[PDB]
């Protein structure tokens, strides 16, 4: 039977050859995770001075 | 979608001044090469701060920069069924009709039973903060005797809660003001965390710091407050939920010998081990579930049923005196910030 | 995009860092914990190690009122919910992440602990932003990005 | 009701995945017969639930 | 009695009579106190094996 086992891994498909290989194997998001600011306590303290 | 085989990955961007920003693109305020790219790490020593300031003269040429780096994550997707069969003289001539309906009211509440065992499991399984009570490293050297036994404490509680800070996860509630009735005191707890059924005397007999009883019951604070389905109380900034079917490795504790106090143990190999429990935490926006045409759900069963007659005969039955009935769906995690779950192993009183 | 965005942040961690280091070279009365008299004499074992307590708090609440410094903050009276305390702290302090558990596991002279958390005086009062308790006359500020000597 | 003797009886119905239910239709993932027929019974435990 | 003289966890006294909570409460007819979480009721004609 044509079966589709692991191409991710050792195994390959069976309609898959010795000289080819699955082109799509996995599923991209396209949404990126992202780390938001730290926050700052001592800024907010200091009182400006013009020069 | 379809045509893209069994996996979801993406990608997580880190920060310019971590730790895990590692590159060759640095280079130093006098101008020379430098190894590590980012200014500095995540330390907060002043010496290495100032050693590593970024500053500038009048003329600023070729003398600080730095760069990038990003992680990528994935999770995959598996298949689950069972099936069962039956005959027709079964169903015609047994005492009682409505056989059929029972036997697909007992599959169904199984293969749901299932599917929510195998989801907890995989949750356990890929939990990224972990901690062991007492002196232990792992689940082979927890154990129960000794001059320190592996059970959880007041300070595991506090440094859980400490860590969950540093890494910014969100905080699930707020905390509860007091109110006019005598005997009710207040809770300031911002977390969750779920325990099995075995760990709630061990956390009733539980002290804090000053010897005082620190298990705070629920129906302290149930007046000014909202209690949460199967809550029973609130220790430090957590609140306790009892879940019935919580799981737990057995055997994989040390070996048990006659000096046991009373913890629970069990046998393997012709050996006796300890067990060792969840205690998990999961925090807000820690995982995913991946749906294969299950029209925007998490699960979605498929069931087939063929009952006797002309479409079961067959040259094996040429009368075609059998049936049978089968049911089978798609499961799928994705983990993208392993940080946010927290887990505490532990031994439980028997 | 990315870039951009991680290399504006980076700045403005860098310069918060700068003022903080800054703030804490200028400082002008310094007081060290136990019988130490400089950095080289800090330490954590022997007969008296370097560790803060109840009157080095006190010795340091003397010296600012003696030094006539602005009071920050009033008191706080008491409220009719059961289970609330009344707390006289008058003035801001800011804490490393570390230093919260020492703290906490703190007593006063006579044997009863020290530290009272926000859940307590959350009626009848205003808590600020990053606060985890309040200890004899200061208010307790934890500041995620507090530098040390290491 | 009268004319049905002394004695009344009825039926209780156990679940699939209790450790009541004993029976001898069962086959494991590989294909081979096995004793029990309930997937696992009462066991909280990981390893036997793999 | 032997309810009466039980001990809890750390040393207390388990039992709870009723008229600490006879306010906001409901008393139900021979009832004594509560232990944990089980109110007792008191049966004047319990029987015993002897």
């Amino acid at each position: 039977m044509l079966n589709y086992n692991a191409p991710t891994d050792g195994q390959k498909s069976s309609i898959d050859g010795a000289n080819s290989d699955q082109m799509q194997t996995f599923f991209w998001l396209k949404k990126a995770i992202i780390t938001a600011r730290k926050e700052q306590y001592f800024m907010p303290l200091a009182s400006v001075t013009n020069m | 979608p379809k045509h893209y085989g069994k996996t979801i990955k993406v990608y997580e961007y880190v920060p310019l001044l971590d730790d895990r920003n590692i590159n060759d693109q640095g280079i130093d305020a006098s101008g020379a090469t430098i190894v590590n790219g980012n200014l500095y790490g995540s330390s907060k020593d002043i010496g290495n701060i100032t050693s590593k300031l970024p500053l500038l003269t009048e003329n600023g040429g070729r003398v600080n920069r730095v760069g990038f780096t990003r992680i990528a994550r994935e999770g995959s997707i598996h298949k689950f069924g069972f099936f069962y069969e039956f005959t027709q003289e079964s169903i015609d001539f047994d005492s009682d009709d409505g056989l059929m309906e029972h036997l697909s009211r007992e599959l169904m509440n199984g293969a749901t039973q299932i599917t929510e065992a195998v989801l907890q499991k995989d949750l356990l399984a890929a939990a990224g903060t972990v901690l062991y009570a007492g002196a232990a490293t792992s689940d082979a050297t927890i154990t129960g005797e000794g001059s320190t036994p592996s059970v959880v404490s007041y300070k595991n509680l506090m440094r859980l809660d400490q860590i969950l800070t540093e890494n910014r996860t969100p905080t699930q509630t707020t905390i509860i003001t007091g109110s006019r009735m005598i005997d009710t005191k207040v809770i300031g707890a911002t977390r969750v965390m779920y325990v099995g059924s075995e760990l709630v005397p061990e956390l009733k007999a539980m002290k804090d710091l000053f010897g005082n009883k620190a298990f705070i019951e629920t129906q302290h604070y149930a007046d000014a407050g909202t209690i949460m389905n199967g809550e029973v109380g609130s220790i430090d900034k957590f609140r306790i939920i009892q879940v019935p079917e919580m799981l737990h490795w057995a055997g994989a504790g040390a070996q048990a010998t006659g000096a046991n106090p009373g913890y629970r143990t069990s046998m393997v190999s012709g050996q006796e081990h300890y067990d060792v429990y969840p205690m998990l935490v999961v925090g807000d926006d820690s995982f995913t579930s991946i749906g294969f045409q299950t029209d925007g759900k998490s699960l979605k069963f498929t069931v087939m049923t063929k009952m006797p007659g002309k479409e079961t005969a067959d040259r094996n039955d040429p009368y075609g005196e059998t049936g049978f009935s089968s049911i089978k769906w798609y499961y799928g995690i994705l983990v993208k910030r392993p940080e946010r779950l927290a887990l505490i192993k532990t031994v439980a009183p028997l």
